[PDB]
This record gives C-alpha cells, structure tokens and sequence, in this order.
C-alpha cells in the first residue's frame, strides 16, 4: 500500500490520501522510503500540493533527508510553489536552515531557478545567509544565471546591506 | 488545468 | 480541447 500513497501524493489526490492515512497504527509508512528515497512529503512538496502536505503534517510527518540530501522545502522552493512553502514555514521554524550534500540551503535553489516570491517569502523570514561548497552565496548563484527579478527584488529588500558582506576573497569565479 | 484534472481523475482497474 | 475534456470528465471518489 506504498506505493498507491506515493502515487496520491505525488499527483495531489488528497482523498485518496485521507483514505490510505485512515488507519493510524503503523506510522512506518507514512514515513516511509523509496527507490530514490523521498518520502511522500517530498513527494507532495515537489509538484506543489498545499493542502496534502498541510495534510500530512497535520497527520504528523518528519522532515527527513533525500540522498541528495534535500528537505520537502527544497523540493518546493525548486519548483518555487510558494503554497506549499508558507504551509511548511508555518509549522517548524528549524527547516529554513538546513543543508544539503553541496551546502546549498532552500534560498540557493529559489535563487538559482529565478522565483522571486519564493525569494522574498524566505527572505522576510530569516533565511541564514551562508556560502556553499564553491563558496558561493545565493546572490551570486542568482547572477551566474543572470535572473534579473530576483537580484532587483533582493535590492529592493531590507536586507540588502547584509546580503552584501558575505563573500570569499578567495574564489576567481565568486568575486 | 492538467494538474486540476489529474487530482479530479478517477481511477480503477490501473491502481498499484 | 482539455476545457471540454473537464467539462465532460466523470468523477467519483473525488469529489468534495
């Protein structure tokens, strides 16, 4: 009955989750694993499907690891769903923070693929500004794939001033 | 609205 | 074409 509940939540069907999440013994799987080891609250988080991941962390669900290392929020702020974002920001405040095997957190990826709201929406929370393995900041993975909106909305943030300081005086590429 | 219609879809007899 | 295919579609255990 795995994989039915993955393809539930993977595709939205959210009374076919409350009808699988009826039974309330086993909670193995809920949390349960796969091939590429994303649990179904990764699985409703990548294609950005709000209400069956408010589900889910109503029902209870643990903010594990892929083997990428990703969370649920890096999974919505790739796809850049700021739903599903709001809804994962406004349970557990210790999920903004959170790295994976490169070092990126959330707001590199929501940089990198040029969400602006989704941007904005971790930016007006603390986002815990820091480098990567290249140590390159969210800002200048912003800039090497020229996303304009993103850098203008980040300048026309109030946290521009702190943005600004962190740099390697190291790196040739992150200047 | 691809999206709306696989969340509506119905499905029997293609389950698991 | 997908507007008329939503507007046709049937749905059962999906509703509400």
């Amino acid at each position: 009955k795995k994989s039915p509940l993955h393809f539930a939540a993977s595709y939205g069907r959210i009374n076919t989750c409350q009808r699988l999440l009826q039974d309330i013994s086993d909670t193995r799987l809920l949390n349960e694993g796969d091939l590429h080891g994303m649990t179904p609250l990764h699985l409703a988080a990548k294609n950005g499907h709000d209400k069956v991941v408010q589900l889910l962390l109503k029902k209870g669900a643990l903010f594990l690891s892929d083997h990428n290392g990703w969370t649920a929020l890096h999974h919505a702020s790739m796809g850049g769903y700021t739903q599903t974002m709001k809804v994962i920001l406004d349970t557990n405040l210790k999920c903004t923070d959170r790295l994976d095997e490169d070092g990126n957190t959330a707001l590199h990826f929501a940089a990198r693929e040029g969400h602006a709201k989704a941007v904005a929406l971790l930016l007006s929370h603390n986002a815990d500004i820091v480098l990567n393995k290249q140590q390159a900041s969210f800002l200048h993975l912003a800039l090497h794939n020229k996303r304009k909106e993103v850098v203008l909305t980040i300048i026309r943030s109030k946290r521009w001033d702190e943005c600004l300081k962190i740099f390697s005086h190291n790196s040739p590429g992150n200047k | 609205l691809i999206k709306l219609i696989i969340q509506k879809m119905e499905i029997i007899s293609e389950t698991e």
